RNA sequence: AGGAGUGGAGCCUGCGGCUUAAUUUGACUCAACACGGGAAACCUCACCCGGCCCGGACACGGACAGGAUUGACAGAUUGAUA
RNA sequence: AGCGUGUGCCUACCCUACGCCGGCAGGCGCGGGUAACCCGUUGAACCCCAUUCGUGAUGGGGAUCGGGGAUUGCAAUUAUUC
């Protein structure tokens, strides 16, 4: 069978687990605050999510 | 040591691969039973033995940088 | 007849206009407010590289979110709450009411 | 010369017993893996050992068998075998001794070539 | 996209009854979080509705992870005869 | 609610939900003048105001868009069934907002109109609407493969300080 | 004017070099070198040795229900009960 | 002491009190906390008080390395960490 060699590796852990929900890559992530968006793409979205560069 | 009371936890041989006996090794049989285990490392042709054949480090660092001085 | 109103919010003032009108309402029904209690408030930091990439002088960001939270409880029955909660709410401010 | 005992038990004794004493014979990372459970991955390793033995005539050594399994235990079974263990390019084959019962057949299996600077 | 037969007259009809769908770009995800009813695989939906734009029938958008299906006029008219249902019916989005 | 997150992560969640609107409704409202949206909070209902310079081009045919961009935010964000509305208002003094100024440019340039030209077009158009001062920059490759920057600029702008956070708009 | 250091030692880590099937790669005065938020067991992963899959839409020509064409435990094969 | 953080849409994974078992790492039970509520009055080090050592590469220093015991993980050998 094709299957069991396509995903059966587990993935509920890791770097190759988590990605960013913009960017899609695995590297820079925030995963605090369950943000789960890399730092780059964090960036220019950092304000309409309501971040702000107060001091 | 065994029978004065000590537990087998403060033996700084627990468990030998050969005889399997808790004993404590005093600045005699330490260095040889010391280079026992290293042959013994050698003939099985093990990864960490050979390390020990080369003089290198074997606890898995990096020799890229640091231990220099033995080797010249 | 001791409920718990909380009024959560990101903009000070906005929150502040809110937590008096509720006040407005509640002395005009004549019964025993509770004052609004300022809870301590909690930002979130986050802190990271200004560059994309990794070069460059090393320079960092202060993404902060000061978050605000007001309590206040009333003694009153169901009913006039609810004709209150309706009243002049602004989209910043998160009410959070505790019947019990 | 003399037999070889594991931790005070000779050979012919450790095959002819279970696996609920074996963890408790040797090391804490070994007991571990086994006390963890082992998967049919690697059961099909074994099948695949006994398959190899009983074919062998008894005055010759067993067939070759390869594996890209790096992280199996050295159990008293597997001793007197051709093992192919996979280095990530070829398969080098080792034969197991009594005396690597315990270990990882990686161990055995060197994954890269030793560096010498001087001399081309 | 030798995937069974059952698997497309429902999504058709779900893209029917509703006049866009969405789905998450993940080729590895067994299910769905509008059609988990059944097994319905997403690799093979997302796949499937392409070949509808490849002819012209759907739209498209992106939202980060996510893609949107907006069938077009010529698009509902591919469903009367394909799956043979009356000119009376209309997606959700077509009725107010 | 089911799981009950904490206060610290829902608000961080909605800044996620009104992101996410944001990017979609621009890449798909933007040439019929999408200008930014606005939640407001309701029990069980959350109306969500779309603000667009063309009203009538956003409806569609009887209203239909507006039912069809209803339909995938039902279904991307899970909101139960009848739960949430959309509308369609008005961008009062269009020629202020930025970012509808800057997708009303992009649309010239890319009907092949010259980009100088453009930039006048659209700089002394948002004069005419009672700005108070403007900076218009197209970068990229012009004129041919080196590329360069042009920097068309009128009137009062200021860049520093606190006050650049609510006196001006980027887009 | 001084303080505490670094340069010396061991070790950690980054870079060059050498080595290697591969030792992925970016960046080299300030303004490269605990920097790519880069603390890599798998994943990550881009490198190397192998091994499956098409997830080659769509359009156009033959082949095709007298069947175009998918999946399938055995034995051998394989690393793998691909 | 003061900054913080804490049970996750996908997510399968939290921070921990208390009681027992074990030298230890840890294990077994029970509860709290979606948090100014529980961890938590965050009984932090340094410092302070009192012993031992006595200028000796010394009880300075802890590199290297042997043997054993745990935990996370599908998997630790090139020693994941403890």
């Amino acid at each position: 069978g094709h299957q069991q060699l396509y995903w059966s590796h587990p993935r509920k852990f890791g770097q190759g687990s988590r990605s960013c929900r913009v960017c899609s890559n695995r590297h820079g992530l925030i995963r605090k605050y369950g943000l789960n968006m890399c730092r780059q793409c964090f960036r220019q979205y950092a304000k309409d999510i309501g971040f702000i560069k107060l001091d | 040591p065994r029978q004065y009371k000590i537990p087998d936890w403060f033996l700084n041989r627990q468990k030998d691969v050969k005889d399997g006996k808790y004993s404590q090794v005093l600045a005699n049989g330490l260095d040889n039973k010391l280079r026992e285990d290293l042959e013994r490392l050698k003939k099985i042709r093990a990864h960490r033995g050979l390390r020990h054949f080369w003089g290198l480090r074997v606890r898995g660092q990096h020799t890229k940088t640091t231990g220099r001085r033995g080797r010249t | 007849h001791r409920i718990r109103i909380t009024l959560t919010s990101r903009n000070v003032k906005s929150l502040e206009k809110v937590c008096a009108d509720l006040i407005r309402g509640a002395k005009e029904k004549n019964l025993k407010v509770k004052g609004p209690v300022r809870m301590p408030t909690k930002t979130l930091r986050i802190t990271t590289r200004k560059t994309p990439c990794g070069e460059g002088s090393k320079t960092w960001d202060r993404f902060q979110m000061r978050i605000h939270k007001r309590l206040i409880d009333l003694h009153s029955p169901s009913e006039i709450v609810k004709q209150i909660t309706s009243i002049s709410i602004e989209p910043g401010v998160e009410v959070e009411v505790t019947i019990a | 010369f003399r037999k070889f005992t594991y931790r005070g038990v000779d050979l012919d004794q450790l095959l002819d017993m279970s696996y609920e004493q074996l963890m408790q014979l040797y090391s804490a990372r070994q007991r571990r893996r086994l006390s963890r459970g082992l998967r049919r991955k690697q059961h099909s390793l074994l099948k695949r050992l006994r398959k190899a033995k009983k074919e062998a005539p008894p005055m010759e050594k067993p067939e070759v068998v390869k594996t890209h399994l790096r992280d199996m235990i050295i159990l008293p079974e597997m001793v007197g075998s051709m093992v192919g263990v996979y280095n990530g390019k070829t398969f080098n084959q080792v034969e197991i001794k009594p005396e690597m019962i315990g270990h990882y057949l990686g161990e055995f299996s060197i994954t890269y070539k030793p560096v010498k600077h001087g001399r081309p | 996209m030798l995937m069974p037969k059952k698997n497309r007259i429902a999504i058709y009809e779900l893209l029917f009854k509703e006049g866009v769908m969405v789905a998450k770009k993940d080729v590895h995800m067994p299910k769905h979080p509008e059609l988990a009813d059944k097994n319905v695989p997403n690799l093979h939906v997302m796949k499937a509705m392409q070949s509808l734009k490849s002819r012209g029938y759907v739209k498209e958008q992106f939202a980060w992870r996510h893609f949107y299906w907006y069938l077009t006029n010529e698009g509902i008219q591919y469903l009367r005869d394909y799956l043979h249902l009356p000119p009376e019916i209309v997606p959700a989005t077509l009725r107010r | 609610m089911a799981v009950q997150i904490s206060k610290k992560r829902k608000f961080v969640a909605d800044g996620i939900f009104k992101a996410e609107l944001n990017e979609f409704l621009t890449r798909e409202l933007a040439e019929d003048g999408y200008s930014g949206v606005e939640v407001r909070v309701t029990p069980t209902r959350t109306e969500i105001i779309i603000l667009a310079t063309r009203t009538q081009n956003v409806l569609g045919e009887k209203g239909r868009r507006i039912r069809e961009l209803t339909a995938v935010v039902q279904k991307r964000f899970g909101f139960p069934e009848g739960s949430v509305e959309l509308y369609a208002e008005k961008v009062a003094t269009r020629g202020l907002c930025a970012i509808a100024q800057a997708e009303s440019l992009r649309y010239k340039l890319l009907g092949g109109l010259a980009v100088r030209r453009a930039c006048y077009g659209v700089l002394r158009f948002i004069m005419e609407s009672g700005a108070k001062g403007c900076e218009v920059v197209v970068s990229g490759k012009l004129r041919g493969q080196r590329a360069k920057s042009m920097k068309f600029v009128d009137g009062l702008m200021i860049h520093s300080g606190d006050p650049v956070n609510y006196y001006v708009d980027t887009a």
